């Protein structure tokens, strides 16, 4: 999406592995603001919004 | 109502303990009131702050 009209896909009803994402070294940034990226695999959530 | 002096001494301790317990819920400017949630969500270098 163009940033004037950003998309917001709901992610729900799944098992995730954020280490797969974090290990994608092609990502130029992975800053986290209320959780640590190492801890994500121990957590669970009601929803994630992409 | 006659035993006010004794009941007051019990009531003061009840208010003091209930305040001391309620204060565990106060954030004190941390991101959460619950120590185990900080330790679940955050890694040492941030969690120590």
């Amino acid at each position: 999406a163009s940033v004037y009209a950003w998309n917001r896909k709901r992610i729900s009803n799944c098992v995730a592995d954020y280490s797969v994402l974090y290990n994608s070294a092609s990502f130029s940034t992975f800053k986290c603001y209320g959780v640590s990226p190492t801890k994500l695999n121990d957590l669970c959530f009601t929803n994630v919004y992409a | 109502s006659a035993l006010g002096k004794l009941q007051d001494v019990v009531n003061q301790n009840a208010q003091a303990l209930n305040t001391l317990v309620k204060q565990l819920s106060s954030n004190f400017g941390a991101i959460s009131s619950v120590l185990n949630d900080i330790l679940s969500r955050l890694d040492k270098v941030e969690a120590e702050v």
